[PDB]
């Protein structure tokens, strides 16, 4: 039993070991209670504008539209405390931890902006912060393992499977089962069991909230789209949720292509996976014929994940959102472009939103559309990884 | 067919618990694991509960997950799993078989078809470690239409509400979860607790079998003095197997030791 | 001849080679009419506000004073694009740039974010720009090297001298006295020739008319003090400017003291150095008996210099504002404090300005004191540079 | 005294330009410097610019800049360039001898010091790089007071009030820069601006002296047919210096044959 609907759907539910219940139920309740306490959300709004930097900025794009009827703007959730998106939901994760009298925190990540957001709410609100992360991710996206241990963080390599998010989200999970009568799991994206995809898309819904009332100021109107990347789903659904009842307004998600769906090595699940049960969901993944879950690739470590949250699924299934795919080079000339044309430096994660707007701008330059991106993060923690590639490719 | 409550109904009749092994079907390969298993049954076993290997096995630590990765580096699918369960059927009539399953591989190309393969092997129950009671309809539905048991966990904290809907919904046996966390031999769960087991049985729950950190034969005695029908242990089977990947003849001799010791226990 | 005093009592002035004069002069002039011109200041403030995403937040500390009567808040320079206050004054000068028909920038930079928002800024504005950047700085603070270069901007290692700050300057000066018909010298901090401590100054002024805002509407009074490290004087000036009339707020400017003053291995010129004529201007500086300039020294690369601004070193004659020093370990224990017990990663700049907010506390915790420290700049160039420390450290 | 004024005066007798080699004082050291100037002076320079080195030389390219590296290597200071400016001036009583400065060094402990310093030791002008005519009284009043012509920098883009302050203010000789940019042999000048010239002469300018970037006799000659009094040349020298570091005699005697024909031009 439960007080919220736990499906979108077909999609959903609550797929964990059966000791792992009350938790859920535990969170659930506390959830439901802290939405409607005003002091809980006052102490929210406070964190959120004065310690985040609430409202982020819409920028509307000066120099990469030139020549065609595409109006860009970004949504600049680069320019928030800790530098992602990520940091919006987990103030709010943390204010619910210490409502539900748990003193530490787990948490998986993969670019490690959701570590670093979760390291820098635990030393602000005295909770002891112990992250799962990748190997693989540990290198590539190394200046936020510095990062989430300055600010007194556990990072705990992972070597299993293929080193990489969803690896991470196993460890996380594991540990979850034996720790959850002290530790609360703050899961980075809308996806894992319910509550988490519904608790993950209410403290990310003042994405489009804000996007909204800024587009009505500066334009007058809705967006054509909004367009956005999805690993497990947060970024995007963050930026959807205030526009799904506004039918006009497309809603785009974008997966990593990878090396190139035809590869195999790509995450883009919603899209060419098949509905599974793994991660606490029913939900699209990638699998084998046998129902193994396959590893995911791309390069970037914040999409590199083999599923996606149910919402998302849902939305997809009905036709209110679409989903594309970005491939690794697609999102590598769009970091540049902005880099070098707009003087912002992105996450590759929202370089594959970016790309696919420039796609929508190139493939039909003289249609009139109004665009926003939301930029979900900075690229501070890709700039190594960028600069080799750029160099063995002769840049 | 009846095998738990003909194993339970014999074992009542002798005034004993049961002591059930876990492995993973295919470790450390085909040949050996059915070796293995014959070793368990030949020195006591009086069920057997059997991994069919799972790419993200999350209710499992280290040394199961790590079974299961050396099936898979000897190339076990599910298909060589069921052909493995023919197999180990054919030769032992009357043991019950049980199933530790994740969801996908159930779920994966249909779960009607997933517990007609079971039924047709002659499988007697199914866990499904990540389909907690409140998702099970299809689960539970699927496994009674095919004349198999599906397996329900009553963890430590369980409250009155679960203690009935396991107790209704499960067949077979009831698994007394131990403690929290994951299966791990070095992990050690609490002592059974008395009251889970008085309730499952005034809600005529199928008998209860204690699992999760069961390493030795002392733990194995206090299940069943607390009332408990038996015992599983998993980690402390397959750390032997582990061990003794080189040694297949010393394998067998500790797995048969170690199992006979266990067995022993569950007289007490 | 000027239409602004070059002068803040005996300091400031223009001593550059003749052939610059009239560059100094367009340059002001531009300024003046600039200032005047409410099509420049709409333009100016949109940047401010839909690009680099001002205002920035003023965060209370909830931690680093408990027990203590101080209460403590950071102003968020580290929250702007680009990572530090710098990015304010260069959308100005940009703008001015391209006001006097010029296309193409030089700047000197130190820690690398003067050179990463000249950069940026050329980047969206359409200009070529050439970095000057310290040799031992390309080092030090090497993640904001990769950001200019992949926002399209030449950075050029100097070698000279002390291979720091001063050798960057040096260069920059003297590549602008033979392409200023061209080029647009875009200094990076309130020093140099005038009008650059004006224009900079004005340009960066915001900082503290936000302070002063936000301070009134959270305590309804005005702070004790605000407290800003001092390189060549620009967040300092920009966090003062608009207290300056105020003659209760206490003004207090924190140079580097490096190793110790008494190991002469420091960047305090104001309180230890004599005035000198060097960099187009007299001011303070760190000099040997004969009149060389002397080479500085503090493990902040944004401080590692041996002069200071102008206006700095007035208000200290007058008694106006106060300057004391900060050692580079208490810098380092103000970065690791507002990481581990704030969750903010404070640029080692920025970490000097902190230090003396807490000693301020810590030396009379009974002391009732409201205090603001400018937070000019995040510290992620800053983390490699910690870490290998710490660790050396043994920690 | 009236060094340049009777240098000019002569050479206009002569129908002649000036040309003026600079070098830093003590590269690359004080005694190899000392037998440089001599050298310098030998071959027919008609006064002599000359550098004390300072720290941060910010109106000098590389080659300069390391001339400056070189004295300072030798532990060059200003109290020994100023013991050699009293052995030069003791050999040679009436060349004229101008310095190049940076403010600093002037301003260090006292301008009228400086400046009483040059007269004691016999210098005729100071040249501060980075004063301009704007921010010049005290240099300018200091340096009339002992007796040291302050030299002005007219350049290219000179306007008029600029002529009209540098023809008054200046003494001695007026120096009209070649071009933007710092000194350097590579980076040539313009010719002399006619123009420039004719107006220092019609509000009685000190004769003017080209330079920056002046590196070869064609470049003299075209500057005194232009109507300048004469040349600098100083990268070009250094270059010499440089070159033969490790061969002190090929330096005197490639520092002579460039001097000799850099003055051969002046008569053009
Ligand atoms: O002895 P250990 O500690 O290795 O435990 C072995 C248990 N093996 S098993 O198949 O009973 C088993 C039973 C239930 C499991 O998860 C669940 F409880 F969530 F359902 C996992 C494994
Ligand atoms: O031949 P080059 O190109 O080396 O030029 C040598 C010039 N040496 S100098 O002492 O006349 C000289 C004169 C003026 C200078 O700067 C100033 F113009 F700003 F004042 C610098 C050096
Ligand atoms: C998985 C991580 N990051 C994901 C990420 C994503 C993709 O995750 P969501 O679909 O949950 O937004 C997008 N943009 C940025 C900047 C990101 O960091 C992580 O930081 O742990
Ligand atoms: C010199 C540089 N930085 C200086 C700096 C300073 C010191 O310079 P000002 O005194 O000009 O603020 C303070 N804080 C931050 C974050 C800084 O980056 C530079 O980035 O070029
Ligand atoms: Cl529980
Ligand atoms: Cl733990
Ligand atoms: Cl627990
Ligand atoms: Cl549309
Ligand atoms: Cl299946
Ligand atoms: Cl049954
Ligand atoms: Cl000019
Ligand atoms: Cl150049
Ligand atoms: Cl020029
Ligand atoms: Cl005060
Ligand atoms: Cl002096
Ligand atoms: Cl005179
Ligand atoms: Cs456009
Ligand atoms: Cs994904
Ligand atoms: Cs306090
Ligand atoms: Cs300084």
């Amino acid at each position: 039993t439960t007080l919220l609907n736990p499906y979108f759907g077909e999609f959903g539910g609550m797929y964990v070991p059966q000791i792992l219940m009350p938790a859920l139920n535990q969170l659930e309740e506390a959830f439901v209670s802290a939405q409607k306490d005003p002091e809980f959300q006052a102490q929210f709004a406070d964190l959120l504008k004065n310690y985040a930097g609430r409202p982020t900025a819409l920028t509307k794009c000066q120099n990469i539209t030139a020549g065609t009827r595409t109006t860009l703007y970004l949504k600049r959730e680069d320019l928030l405390h800790g530098g992602a998106h990520k940091t919006n939901q987990v103030l709010g994760q943390a204010l619910l931890a210490k409502r539900m009298g748990k003193s530490e925190i787990i948490a998986e990540t993969g670019a490690g902006q959701h570590g670093v957001a979760s390291a820098l709410a635990s030393a602000l609100l005295g909770l002891k912060c112990r992250i799962y992360m990748g190997a693989k991710d540990v290198e590539r996206q190394s200046p936020n393992v510095f990062r989430m241990r300055l600010m007194g963080a556990e990072v705990i390599p992972v070597h299993s499977g293929s080193a990489t998010l969803k690896d991470a989200c196993n460890e996380a999970l594991r540990d979850w089962s034996g720790s959850y009568e002290t530790a609360h799991y703050m899961l980075g994206t809308a996806a894992g069991p319910h509550p988490y995809p519904t608790i993950v898309r209410e403290f990310q819904r003042m994405i489009g909230e804000e996007t909204k009332a800024q587009i009505l100021d500066k334009e007058g109107r809705l967006p054509d789209a909004v367009i956005a990347c999805v690993g497990g789903g947060s970024n995007a659904i963050g930026m959807f949720a205030d526009f799904i009842n506004d039918t006009s307004v497309g809603l785009i998600g974008v997966e990593p292509g990878g090396h190139g769906i035809e590869t195999g090595e790509h995450g883009a699940p919603l899209k060419h996976g098949r509905v599974g049960i793994y991660f606490g969901m029913k939900a699209p993944m990638m699998q084998t014929a046998d129902g193994q879950i396959e590893e995911s690739y791309s390069i970037s470590a914040g999409l590199d994940f083999p599923s996606v949250g149910p919402q998302h699924a849902y939305l997809n299934s009905i036709g209110r959102a679409d989903y594309v795919s970005i491939t690794d080079d697609e999102a590598l000339e769009a970091f540049k472009t902005l880099c070098r044309h707009e003087g912002i430096i992105p996450a590759l994660e929202s370089s594959h939103a970016l790309a696919h707007a420039l796609k929508m701008m190139r493939e039909q330059p003289e249609k009139e559309q109004l665009l926003v991106v939301n930029l979900s993060g900075r690229g501070d923690k890709d700039i190594f990884t960028v600069h080799d590639i750029l160099k063995a490719r002769g840049e | 067919m009846e095998r738990y409550e003909n194993l339970f109904a014999q074992l009542n009749d002798r005034r004993e618990g049961a002591f059930v092994p876990f492995v993973t079907l295919g470790d450390p390969g085909i040949e050996q694991s059915l070796k293995i298993i014959d070793t368990l049954i030949d020195a006591g076993a009086d069920a057997l509960e059997l991994g069919v290997p799972f790419s993200d096995p999350l209710a499992d630590g280290p040394t199961i997950q790590n079974a299961n990765l050396r099936a898979f580096a000897a190339g076990v699918t599910p298909a060589q799993c069921f052909e493995m369960l023919a197999l180990i059927r054919e030769k032992h009539p009357t043991i019950p078989i049980g199933l530790l399953m994740y969801a996908n591989l159930v779920f994966n190309n249909g779960i009607d078809a997933f517990y007609a393969r079971c039924e047709q092997v002659g499988v007697d129950s199914v866990l499904v470690a990540d389909v907690p009671v409140e998702e099970s309809a299809p689960f539970r539905q699927a496994a009674l239409r095919h004349n198999i048991a599906p397996i329900f966990i009553c963890p430590p904290n369980a409250d009155d509400d679960l203690l009935r809907q396991v107790a209704s919904y499960g067949r077979g046996y009831t698994y007394l979860l131990s403690r929290s966390g994951v299966t791990g031999a070095e992990n050690r769960g609490a002592l059974p607790l008395h009251h889970l087991i008085e309730k499952l049985k005034e809600y005529h729950a199928a008998p209860a079998l204690q699992g999760f950190g069961i390493s030795s034969p002392e733990q194995v005695s206090a299940a069943v003095r607390a009332g408990a029908a038996g015992a599983i242990s998993g980690s402390a089977i397959v750390k032997i197997i582990e061990k003794n990947l080189a040694s297949p003849k010393q394998m067998l001799a500790e797995l048969r030791s170690f199992v006979s010791a266990m067995k022993a226990a569950s007289r007490a």
